[PDB]
RNA sequence: GAAAUUGGGCGCAAUAGAUAUAGUACCGCAAGGGAAAGAUGAAAAAACCAAGCAUAAUAUAGCAAGGACUAACCCCUAUACCUUCUGCAUAAUGAAUUAACUAGAAAUAACUUUGCAAGGAGAGCCAAAGCUAAGACCCCCGAAACCAGACGA
């Protein structure tokens, strides 16, 4: 298990190939998922294969497939914070050590 | 109660170096609940503290003290030991460094004076600590000569600076 | 000299203990619980004060009320000298009136 | 007061302004608790401030130390060997970015 | 036992520091001490004195040789210093001459070679080298570290300088940090003279001039303990200088002293060393 | 305030002067200047064509703490407070003049 | 006893750290400490006020001393030198006097200057012109 | 001041907590009063910190210090504290000093902050914006006495 998530180039297409499978009209980013069935088809499509699930602080505020477009095209990246300070380009008088 | 004299016979230096001078013995000494004040032993453990010990046990065999008979017990057995247990050769060779006396753990009794009162007598003990130093006695301090406060004064005088100023 | 020399041994608390991971529970059997216990019937102590709450007053006289038939013969004599003083300081002494 | 405490001469280091102005700190040493309320603004310090401080000055040498203390401390040492071990124990975050400046 | 722990922990370290002050440890060398990363502080110690160096061979100047030795004693159970320190030490010896034959164009030889002993003596460079951290990063035998070995590590820094940005930003480095130490300082105070009244015979002889006949310009409480005379050093009815002094022949020996300043150009006030 | 100055000396100053550590400050206000030989003193200020006093910064520190404490007598009045007034360190370079007479 | 102190070690420790250098009981005894400690605190702050009075009063006789060796007085001095536009403080004429005395004695010629240049526009009365020392800068 | 009526520890841990190691020792003819205190280690069949002193007596001058100072004192400045008072350095009170203990307990109404709102409140009660809940204000020692019941010639 790895909370990492790395946005693909291509989920534009991704996206678009998964609501062809659910449904296909025009203007296909603003279809509201005022349906609980049609969210749920769409969302576990994207969760298993691109591997990054919608927490449920944030699952209300789909209201669109244009909202579940931002969501994806966001980078996450849980890593530790000696790793991100000390790999954030320290000049060479810092020196950051870890008792732990 | 402190029992941190007693313990000051057992620190071992380390084993000295030839390109150094010889260390002296140091031994200490005492005994403890004196059946004596601790402010009248101080007069013979002042009068003793700077003497060589074969003129401390001089003058201590004819003081009429009690406690001088107390202090040559004590500086006997000091000085037995020095040349059994600390490796002195010369009996003659030491001299008393410090000499005081603290006071010991007193009993109190019941004093009563000329009416229903009374007072709270404190039956007295005292300590007698010594330290015998291998060598002969260093010479006391004369006293310094006019030669010497010249030289403090001339001193104090070219010391001084202009104050409160640059 | 009233400090102490050596540091206490340290005080090793369990949070995740019975009484206190179950701490808490059955607060609200009232309000989600269809009211049919009130919260003050889950408190636990003396028979006074199961759900009550007064000043030192209003305590000796419920408990002179209460259990006071069933008290011990010194302990009954030195409740009443209690209601007897705290009448006499809570309406005679004080300083707003 | 001024009887009871030391004096001493107004004086430098080396004549520290005659030829140039050399930089008196040596080490800067942060102890900051990775878990701990108490360096909450000392945790934000390293964070934000302490990377546009280490190029402020390339001369002072610092050491982040990241340990379980209940205290986090600041141990300046200068350049003629004196510490001056200062806490930075619950400050905001301007108020050690203004200690670390004094220092 | 009042119950609690804040009170007790407290008292725990206020008594850690009175077993400090009541027996003090021996010194421990900065290296063998928390918060220390040698490749890190060199680079801090070149940027400190707004100068650069070539960071492998300011590494070298630091390393010495009973360093090299006891590193072979313990690997029973790296270049050495001299080379820099020599060319440190000779360079340093002729850009001070230089300086001080610049400055006081009056002084004889004598007295500028004893002017560069001060300068390079072992009381000012192991000053210097203290309060420049040279003695954290020197890499020596025994702590604290001996100022005949400290003087050889401060001469390997301005060594390795010269190797790095040439004889230009290493005569500053010397302006900066060696004649800085001696402002304020008499020149007596530098170079020790025995017998200053037959020095200044063998110098008025130099000039073509007089040898001076001293003579008692000012006097006060004569009989005393505490006595005040200003013997004046009268050259051809023309004094050269005065001079103050507990007796007749200190206030002597004095006023040549200050004849001597006013000879060589080393007077108080002088026109002061330029930066 | 006035400070009688020379080079390479040393000046305490009891406030913040809002400038870095090491930078060359002109102090205008000169108002006497003197030598062994003559002395130059304005009416009140030397003109800044004549002289030109330079100083470094070197040191911005706070003071040592500085206690005000106030009592009366059997009034229960007493307060205690600790204050550190800022310091600045200013090292005077070089004492410069210039033939405008 | 539920919460009694715990920490009276140090707070007695915040006194007593100022008394170290007392005599008599003063310095171990805490209810006599304070009663002095309060007291070398206050005398502290109230000598705030005669440090500035005693250096003032210093440099007066430090003036006055310098001035007569000139024949001036130092009513005659101070009262010229600000006639001149010389505003020069008690600090720095008292630290000229010592450690520059010909710049002070320049001072001293110039306040005998004007104090002459004074007397002779005092004893002239009606239109004269002004004397050379006594013409007076202006500022606009 | 009614009634009808209604229905284990956010404890103490050897001056604390019981007076209690004990109602013993001791005190009183008697009724009666009534204490104090102990600390090793797995096994004894194994330091540093109060007052007070000492180490180490003292040097002209003065609330014991402060400003200082090269320098301890010398110089300059300064009439302990608490309480009580018109007003105290007061020759008014209290205090040798150290350690520990020793003194602000609560009502309606208002205010602040929420909840809900012509209604609030887990029956009872209040309500012409109210109502419910919280928070926040009320000390210590001391008489001569008075009475009841015992115990004492
Ligand atoms: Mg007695
Ligand atoms: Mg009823
Ligand atoms: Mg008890
Ligand atoms: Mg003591
Ligand atoms: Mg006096
Ligand atoms: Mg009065
Ligand atoms: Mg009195
Ligand atoms: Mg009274
Ligand atoms: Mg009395
Ligand atoms: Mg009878």
């Amino acid at each position: 298990r790895s909370r990492a998530y790395t946005p693909p180039e291509d989920l534009q297409s991704r996206l678009e190939s998964y609501v062809k499978e659910v449904f296909l009209p025009s203007n296909w980013q603003d279809i509201s998922l005022e349906d609980s069935r049609l969210k749920f088809n769409l969302l576990a499509h994207l969760a298993d294969d691109l591997g990054h699930v919608v927490p449920n602080s944030r699952l209300h505020q789909m209201c669109r497939v244009r909202d579940v477009l931002d969501f994806y095209n966001v980078p996450i990246q849980d890593r530790s914070k000696f790793d991100e300070l000390s790999a954030s380009n320290l000049p060479p008088n810092l020196k950051i050590t870890w008792s732990y | 109660i402190s029992r941190k004299w007693e313990k000051k016979n057992k620190i071992v230096y380390p084993p000295q170096l030839p390109g150094e001078p010889r260390r002296p013995a140091e031994i200490y000494h005492c005994r403890r609940q004196i059946k004596y004040s601790k402010d009248k032993m101080w007069y013979l453990a002042k009068l003793i503290r700077g003497m060589s010990i074969d003129q401390a046990l001089a003058q201590l065999e004819f003081n009429d003290k009690k406690g001088a008979k107390i202090i040559k017990e004590v500086l006997l057995e000091a000085q037995d030991m020095a040349v059994r247990d600390h490796n002195v050769e010369f009996r003659s060779n030491l001299y008393i460094a410090e000499s005081t006396s603290g006071r010991g753990q007193c009993l109190k009794r019941i004093r009563y004076h000329g009416r229903g009162r009374f007072g709270i007598m404190e039956k007295v003990y005292c300590h007698y600590f010594v330290k015998l130093v291998e060598g002969p006695p260093p010479p006391p301090e004369p006293p310094k000569t006019a030669v010497a406060h010249a030289k403090e004064y001339i001193q104090q005088l070219r010391s001084r600076t202009i104050v409160h100023t640059l | 000299i009233g400090i102490r020399l050596t540091l206490p041994p340290p005080k090793v608390v369990d949070r995740w203990n019975e009484k206190r991971a179950m701490f808490g529970v059955y607060d609200n059997i009232g309000i989600l619980g269809n009211f049919e216990k009130h919260p003050k019937e889950l408190i636990r102590g003396p028979i006074w004060l199961r759900g009550w709450k007064g000043n030192e007053l209003q305590r000796c006289i419920r408990k002179r009320k209460m259990v006071g038939s069933r008290m011990f013969a010194d302990d009954l004599h030195n409740l009443n000298k209690r209601i007897r003083y705290l009448y006499k300081h809570f309406n005679r002494h004080g300083k707003f009136r | 007061t001024a009887r009871g405490t030391p004096s001493r001469f107004l004086a430098s280091v080396l004549h520290n302004g005659l030829g140039r102005y050399v930089q008196q700190l040596q080490r800067l040493s942060f102890s900051v608790s990775r878990d701990g309320a108490s360096s909450r603004g000392a945790r934000e310090f390293v964070e934000r401030e302490v990377i546009d401080f280490a190029r402020r000055n390339p001369g002072v040498v610092i050491y982040v130390n990241s340990r379980p203390c209940c205290v986090p401390r600041v141990v300046a040492e200068y350049l003629n060997g004196a510490v001056r071990e200062e806490s930075i124990h619950c400050k905001s975050v301007e108020e050690i970015s203004t200690l670390v400046q004094k220092l | 036992v009042k119950k609690g722990f804040r009170a007790a922990f407290r008292f725990q370290k206020e008594l850690e520091r009175q077993r400090l002050l009541r027996c003090p440890p021996p010194p421990v060398r900065r290296s063998e001490k928390p918060n220390w990363d040698y490749h890190a502080e060199i680079q801090a110690f070149g940027h400190r004195l707004q100068e650069n160096f070539s960071l492998d061979l300011l590494k070298t100047a630091f390393v010495n040789s009973c360093y090299i030795k006891s590193e072979e004693a313990k690997r029973q159970q790296l270049k050495s210093n001299q080379e820099l320190s020599e060319q440190g030490t000779s360079f340093s010896q002729t850009c001070l001459t230089q300086f001080l034959e610049d400055e006081y164009p009056d002084m004889p030889t004598e007295g500028i070679k004893n002017l560069v002993d001060f300068l390079t003596g072992e009381e000012v460079v192991c000053h210097v080298a203290r309060n420049l951290a040279v003695e954290q990063l020197t890499l020596s035998e025994e702590f604290p570290v001996p100022p005949a070995v400290l003087q050889q590590t401060f001469f390997a820094v301005i060594g390795a300088l010269l190797q790095s940005s040439g004889p230009e930003r290493t005569a500053l480095f010397i302006r900066d940090f060696l004649i800085t130490q001696m402002t304020g300082k008499e020149l007596f105070e530098m170079w020790k003279i025995i017998n200053p009244m037959g020095l200044l015979v063998e110098e008025l002889k130099k000039r073509n001039v007089s040898a001076p006949e001293s003579r008692l310009t000012r006097q006060s409480g004569g009989t005393t303990a505490l006595p005040l005379y200003f013997v004046g050093l009268y050259c051809d009815k023309k004094l050269i200088a005065e001079g103050p002094g507990e007796t007749v022949l200190v206030a002597e020996e004095e006023a040549a002293r200050v004849a001597l300043r006013k000879l060589y150009g080393f007077t108080e006030n002088r026109r002061p060393w330029n930066y | 305030r006035q400070w009688k100055v020379t080079s390479e000396d040393l000046i305490l100053i009891g406030n913040e002067l809002d400038l870095a550590c090491g930078e060359r400050i002109r102090l205008e206000k000169v108002l006497l200047v003197g030598a062994d030989n003559f002395t130059l003193l304005g009416k009140p200020l030397l003109g800044k064509d004549l002289v030109r006093v330079e100083a470094t910064v070197i040191e911005k520190t706070e003071s040592w703490p500085r206690i005000i404490m106030r009592f009366r007598k059997r009034k229960n009045f007493k307060k205690k407070r600790i204050v550190t007034t800022p310091q600045t360190v200013l090292r005077i370079n070089s004492i410069e003049i210039a033939p405008c007479l | 006893l539920r919460n009694r102190v715990t920490d009276r070690y140090f707070r007695i420790q915040e006194v007593l750290k100022h008394a170290r250098h007392f005599r008599g009981r003063k310095n171990r005894c805490y209810r006599l400490a304070v009663r002095t400690v309060i007291r070398a605190f206050v005398k502290c702050t109230k000598a705030r006020y005669l440090k500035k009075k005693n250096m003032r009063t210093l440099w007066i006789n430090r003036i006055t001393a310098a001035s007569q060796e000139h024949g001036l007085k130092y009513p005659a001095l101070i009262g010229n030198l600000v006639k001149c536009q010389v505003e020069l403080n008690r600090k720095v004429l008292a630290d000229l006097a010592i450690y520059e005395p010909k710049t002070f004695k320049s001072l001293a010629a110039l306040a005998s200057r004007r104090r002459h240049e004074g007397f002779a526009a005092a004893l002239g009365d009606g239109k004269e012109p002004e004397g050379i020392f006594s013409r007076v800068v202006q500022y606009h």
